[PDB]
DNA sequence: GATCTGGCCTGTCTTA
DNA sequence: GATCTGGCCTGTCTTA
DNA sequence: CACAGTGCTACAGAC
DNA sequence: GTCTGTAGCACTGTGTAAGACAGGCCAGATC
DNA sequence: GTCTGTAGCACTGTGTAAGACAGGCCAGATC
DNA sequence: CACAGTGCTACAGAC
């Protein structure tokens, strides 16, 4: 038959529900058998390497305020939770790992692209074994319209929370000079191939209280793991990892939550930078990144405390919009999908205002604007071949932003200076959009980067030139943060997109196919069934066996 | 007695399991709304105005001189009342934030200024505590006490996280019942003393507090080692003599067992007792009052308004007392759609 | 190496897509083989024999309107629209099978089952081969919710409308003398593993013009059929089949709005019988069926030609309601699963005026109303572990109907004769109820068939005795229906509820997979190979391989 | 020359892309609607109120001795001018059933009683036809001659399902146009002649009619066998004698290319063609004006009234025409959720 | 002044 | 008579 | 410059 | 000269509910 | 004495938008 | 008395 590691792949890889995997053994042995493929219990028997809570290993120096056993698996994540009916309820359900288990196991699962990698690098093997550096990217993205079942109990709310890391690189440093030297890079991040499930939660993202209940232990992990170095035995010898975490992959209103700041139309717009909206009206494309983790502590200790007697609504301004206290840090970096949509959307609302004369008339009515929402659509669906919308996805918000989408909407406005207008204004979007949504703009799109800046001024420029009337005290979060901060991202990291939220994000439609096929299916089971399933379709080991070396 | 439905009118996303009600001067102030607070309201604390079956919810804003406060959700309340110097204060501490910590850290809250139209701007004024700090905690009690004529404050019960060397990851969001020692808080200045009892064997949760004239009794409370209710009432008695507060206690034979009771002033000293719970599952539906005087603390039962069977059947409920012989208490409720509206309310009122 | 039919079999009966599938064959083949499962292409011409449009076949007498061809498989059912701009215009797609070529495919691969069914019978199989008489189960039903693709065109609503056959049974009579004689019975016709489809649509069901357009060829083929029998060649020799079509699975508003009543909570409430609201209210138990096809067509032709010259109302009452030609025949029964939950949902509702006192307070106020709701679903949730319902499933229907779910309300009611009252209620209910619900009563459960009659007078009796406030004038019409025509229909079909629509609306969950797992996909070729993919899931042919006798 | 955009305020669920407005004795009704009549109004026929841009559809009420009406889609409608013994006639025949199907049978639907207050029953009755019926068919069109005095009808045009021997289930939906024979409708009796055309060697759809004094002009049509749309405008000519009807023709050398066209009256005899659609694609734009006297057809074209890119772009568009030289127009709309209005409307007026 | 009939709102029911 | 605050209600925006 | 598909048709390569 | 695997083709599914801010003004307390 | 297949366990997903009828009453037009 | 699952654990049967 067939070794069952190929087998179990060919089951978790294909997405074939247990049962329907027994059904098809159970066939094709009865049938011409001589039955290849391996049994239930002994894909369940094979199973136990792949998960955490498997491989050996310890920590130095020791974990702080962790336990040092090493074997366990799932976890329920309500991590000690009284359950007395005189607290605050126990309603919310979850399952996670153990930080630092998930790590290791996630990372001896790459054993073999390290000792590739190294052998590529024909490196040293005996010598240098501890000088390694690995950068993690993690997210954390919420889900809503998630039915639930009927169950024993506790009642729970709808929406389900999904926090996930993958592991971006892996490098060393060791002797000396030598920067550091990569080993291995993930080679297409925004697949849901590559992102592994942590914690799963059934949650709002509105509520805060358990929010911070369920993922409070999880940011006690991170925190007390930066300093500590980790020891994997691997290749056959013990090896010493430093840990690099960067969350990049949130979505602004979650971000705006974890780190306290008012949110998300509120007058101060930028996560990274302290400018109202007025004064983001005024200087668009000259700005500098201030907010960080550090400071908006002390920022809300100034809130607190309020040492200068100083009144709310001046004081407001004084802290910059910082009125509570951030649970977690996240690098002050963008996101790239929502900057994609908010953009889009946003193009979206010129061309509709733009197809009536907006600024000839300045005061239109409901029913003006309901019919040039119908013009514009009936008329991206005629030529550009585009559905009209419910919410923007970023798959029309890329069909949306394109020279040919722009010249059928040109037909649509009359007045010749205005298609002048628009059209060079997207044209210089796409001459700025690869720059954060490639990979690593320094090699892919070097020309369009270092012109960035200079782009984004003819941008702004033509804007509070030409569409002022729209922009005069209002910007959108997402064209501050994208005509300000970015070159200073790419220059402080390099890369936008690959840190972006789609491999998290996109991660949740396999979520729902696993909490439809492959469920328990009862409350109390489920969550369990979800992540290890979850934790085996995006384990490298099993991926290897794909293509079966062609 | 009786209970009439409430409305809640708009914005009832506000309130949240625990939360606590500040009757002072006529007009109660919700505080600890759900998260943290939002721009709308930036202060955290609210008005409550109960009108025609509408209970209308509304900002309040502190003055320049106060510290803002987080949405503590089950702190320690004890009501101060007015008296050289600056009355009347209600002292919070510390509760638990709205991120996951519990604050550890005195509040004291007056009223400032009115209205002009209907309005009252609030100070909170923080105080450092030097000692001998009391660990923070949760769900323990505060009161006031005053001896010859010296007031100063009684800080017992509640518990806390588990210490940092037993702290893990697994049991980090469990709790224990943190030791029982008794803390003396001047209310200025900042000493708080910390002593213990042979009669105290074990620390409490959710005790109700009853304070007069330099006396204070505890209700039985949850203790969560042996997970008893206790039927004993516990007695305290201390006075403060130059230079050392000297304290006393004994036990009583007979106590409610009754935990996260609700204690609504009607009389002089005379409070309703509404009581939250019997047991662990079972939810107390007795209604009893409480009077105290300087013999003993004296329990009368008073026939409790006849519940709707909404009530009757549901699983967990709070509230808190306005005040006055009136008291306000919130069923959840489950519906589909969401209703959105997470809590029925009922009004009650004592004769 | 498994043949290529095993092989299919394992596909479609394990859902497997096309690439997921070739992933896997590549995957096994590289890995020790020796390759067993089969490619694509031989797959591909491997089912060319299970679609139609393959076995040859013919009528006689040659069938009315309908082309002499029997090798067309898929066709686009717009069936020649001429989509000029100036007309009506076609804004759907569809495709469906030609009637009569669909049903010689269904049963050509019945030909096994009638074959071991024949030999079982040991009635001679080469005699007596022309006496047949095949009973085919049809049902249409509609499904919400199903979103457009961004695609070319045409422009088409989101609402989809899947129309299915399932063929019930098939028998004999020959030579004279006996009765006709069952060879093949269906033994599960709920089982969505057994409903073919046959016109699938993307349409509102609410438009009367696109569906009678798209489905009017369809009627026509159905009713030119009922004539002619068909001639087979099979287990080697030429038989022919008698058909007798049962539309029984249609939801009441459907029935309705086929047969140009009004819908849905009209006056005249039952299909079945000219009864009005209010006197269906006085008598309850006592009612005699008259509502029937050339019944309807008829009186429409006396609504439109009206000779008797009777103002609106009272020609309404004339006709007893009948206000359009209906198009399709249907036949008078009741639809079991739509049934269920009408009955659950008015004891839901009974249960909610019963928390309160309705007939205490008669008008109450409506924050009352959602109160009662909430502690009715507390308490629900507290016992008998169910959670509130927007829109209520038929499987809360089975947990809100029996008794000890009952009990936890019956707890509810503070009194006492109420509380017996409602309860012996329930205890008729679960009396009546399996007459209905299960396949075939005269066997399985006699005496609640035999004493339905005096059941339901107890039943009506006790509704017009202590809960008559909430029927004096109103009765839902399902009430109505169960209390009224149920013994006659049992008697008159042998058998209710194996006729029910469950085995088409189950079939739904499918297309819901089927349009994603194995849709093409674009706009044109979609419906075009989902149907065709359901096609063989239904096949029996393939379900033999996939038991693996034992 | 002018139009005014118009909500369609409630119930916008009625209209479809087919349909007819008639205009008799003041008010217009609009007639046909999607699917089966709905109870809110069995008739199936509104009365058509705009005021302050508010386009507001009424039931209607039919008289008892009356026959009722189904919805037809694209009838051919002639608007029967008073005189005896009994105005004013609308002959409606005969249109596309909702259940679809092609309805041969021919009605005379006209007004009876008002108000008491603002309401007009109406009647209407089948004309049972002698004959040598006509085909059942769609957008034909039919028109009210007057010879020397007597009044008698003329029906040509439109298309038909296909014979029904050679029908086929996939064919079925499929249409060709009927064979070019005219049909003189006597309104009284029953007699429907047919008659052969030898100028006319083809059928059509379609084709707006214009009837003046025993003469009637077919404005070009869309042609389905050579799928073209003839600028050339045919006119007839009917002499009515004792007993024979018999009836010549004659082509016109040029016309307007047009199908779908909306003829709004404005002078006596002088309507303004509307528009249409000029090819399968493209949507004729310009708005035309036609007088007819006994010389000939005088066409002029008429600066067409500025469109809104909207309906400038829109893939099609239909109406009806209000008479007065004031007409309506609707165009489909997109959105989601829908709108719900699937179609906007423009109210358009001469001078 | 004061009907009638609509018109909408509200109101609920009954189906999906 | 006429403020001020609070109120909703609306009129928007921005993110999801 | 997300990414893994989604089935079928042609179009090349393989004994 | 059949068999076999892969690129064309156009397109999906995962991105989904709250809050902030600004102006009006009517209600209602304060004098 | 390991290996293997099947029944316990509780529960899901497909049942998801319109219309009818009743009473009041304000608007609004005759008269 | 819908029906095919949904994965795991025990509990029997098989060389
Ligand atoms: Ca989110
Ligand atoms: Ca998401
Ligand atoms: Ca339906
Ligand atoms: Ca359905
Ligand atoms: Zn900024
Ligand atoms: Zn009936």
């Amino acid at each position: 038959g067939l070794h069952p590691a190929v087998c179990l792949a060919i089951r978790v890889n294909t997405f074939l529900s247990c049962s329907q995997y027994h059904k098809m053994y159970r066939t094709v042995k009865a049938t011409s058998g001589r039955q290849i493929f391996q049994p239930l219990h002994t894909l369940r028997n094979a199973e136990k390497e792949l998960l955490p809570g498997f491989h050996q290993f310890e920590w130095q120096p020791a974990l702080k305020n962790v336990s040092t056993s090493w074997d366990v698996g799932i976890i329920d994540g309500l991590s000690g939770w009284t359950v007395s009916v005189d607290d605050v309820p126990a309603d919310t359900i979850s399952r996670r790992f153990r930080y630092d288990v998930a790590l290791v196991s996630a990372l001896k699962d790459l054993e073999e692209d390290i000792m590739e990698g190294l052998r590529e690098r024909a490196l040293d093997d005996s010598m240098c074994t501890s000088g390694f550096t690995v950068v993690v990217k993690e997210s954390c993205d919420g889900m809503g319209d998630v039915s639930e079942k009927h169950g024993s109990g506790p009642a729970v709310p709808e929406k389900a929370v999904r926090f996930s890391f993958t592991i971006m690189s892996i490098s060393i440093r060791l002797e000396g000079e030598d920067d550091g030297i990569t080993i291995f890079q993930e080679q297409k991040p925004n697949s849901e191939l590559s992102c592994r499930p942590l914690c799963l939660m059934f949650v709002d993202e509105s509520d805060h209280e358990t929010l911070t209940a369920i993922l409070g232990p999880v940011v006690a992990e991170r925190k007390a793991m930066m300093e500590s170095r980790l020891i994997i035995s691997v290749g056959g010898l013990l090896r010493s990892f430093r840990f690099f975490f960067r969350g990049t992959g949130y979505d602004e209103k979650m971000v705006r939550e974890m780190e306290g700041l008012e949110a998300s139309g509120s007058t101060y717009i930028c996560t990274l930078c302290d400018s109202t909206r007025a004064e983001a009206s005024q200087n668009m494309v000259l700005h500098s990144i201030t907010r960080s983790h550090d400071e908006n502590l002390e920022r809300y200790e100034i809130w607190r405390k309020n040492p200068f007697s100083e009144s709310a609504d001046e004081l407001r301004d004084r802290v910059k919009g910082v009125s509570a206290k951030p649970f977690m840090e996240t690098q002050p970096t963008l996101d790239a999908l929502h900057c994609d949509i908010g953009n889009a959307t946003e193009f979206y609302k010129i061309f509709q205002d733009e197809i009536g004369e907006v600024y000839q008339k300045p005061n239109p009515s409901r029913e003006e604007r309901r019919r040039w929402r119908s013009t514009l659509d009936k008329q991206l669906r005629k030529k550009m071949k585009l559905k009209p919308v419910m919410r923007m996805n970023g798959n029309y918000a890329r069909r949306l932003m394109t020279r040919e989408a722009v010249e059928a909407v040109c037909e649509l406005v009359p007045s010749e200076e205005r298609r002048e207008a628009l059209l060079k204004l997207m044209d210089l979007y796409l001459q700025m959009k690869p720059v954060w949504r490639s990979t690593c703009p320094s090699r892919d799109c070097p020309d369009q980067l270092c012109q960035y800046s200079y782009n984004s001024q003819q941008f702004a420029d033509l804007l509070s030139s030409m569409f002022k009337y729209r922009y005069d005290g209002k910007i959108t979060n997402y064209l501050h943060k994208t005509l300000a901060h970015v070159p200073e991202i790419v220059e402080r990291d390099g890369s936008i997109g690959a840190w972006a939220s789609e491999g998290n994000e996109s991660g949740n439609k396999l979520f729902r196919r696993f909490r439809k096929m492959n469920a328990r299916q009862s409350k109390t089971f489920e969550l369990e069934d979800i992540l290890k399933h979850h934790w085996l379709y995006t384990s490298k080991y099993l991926q290897k066996f794909m293509e079966a070396h062609k | 007695m009786s209970l009439q439905p409430l409305t809640a009118v708009n914005c009832g996303s506000l309130v949240q399991p625990g939360f606590s009600l500040l009757d002072l001067e006529g007009d109660v102030y919700l505080f600890g709304q759900k998260g943290w607070p939002k721009r709308s309201c930036p202060t955290g604390i609210f008005g409550v105005r109960i009108k025609k079956g509408e209970l209308k919810l509304r900002a309040i804003s502190f003055s320049n001189n106060s510290s803002y406060l987080p949405p503590l959700r089950c702190p320690a309340i004890a009501h101060f009342e007015a008296q050289d110097g600056k009355p009347e204060c209600y002292l919070i501490h510390g509760g638990r934030t709205p991120n996951n910590e519990l604050s550890s850290s005195l509040y004291m809250l007056s009223v400032d200024s009115r209205g002009c139209n209907r309005k009252v701007t609030l100070r909170c004024e923080e105080k450092e505590l030097v000692g001998d700090v009391p660990s923070a905690r949760y769900g323990h009690t505060l009161s006031v006490i005053n001896s010859r004529g010296k007031t100063a404050c009684v800080l017992f019960g509640g518990r806390s996280y588990m210490p940092p060397t037993e702290r893990t990851t697994q049991n980090w969001n469990s709790v224990v019942d943190c030791p029982p020692q008794v803390y003396l808080i001047d209310l200025e200045f900042g000493c708080c003393t910390a002593h213990t009892l042979p009669e105290l064997t074990d620390g409490q949760s959710f005790h109700v507090a009853l304070a007069r004239q330099d006396c204070v009794y505890f209700l039985g409370g949850h203790i969560l080692s042996s997970d008893c209710r206790p039927s004993r009432l516990i007695r305290l008695h201390v006075e403060l003599l130059l230079g050392s507060p000297v304290l006393t206690c004994t036990i009583l034979h007979e106590g409610l067992t009754i935990t996260s009771a609700i204690a609504s002033p009607i009389g002089y000293h005379e409070y309703i007792i509404f009581g939250g719970y019997q047991s662990e599952t079972q939810k107390r539906m007795e209604c009893t009052y409480v009077g105290l005087d300087d013999v003993g603390v004296h329990m009368e039962s008073r026939e409790p308004p006849q519940w709707t069977s909404e009530i009757s059947h549901s699983r967990t409920w709070f509230g808190g007392s306005l005040g006055k012989g009136t008291a306000l208490v919130a069923i959840p409720s489950e519906g589909n759609p969401t209703p959105p509206e997470a809590y029925h309310f009922y009004q009650v009122s004592f004769q």
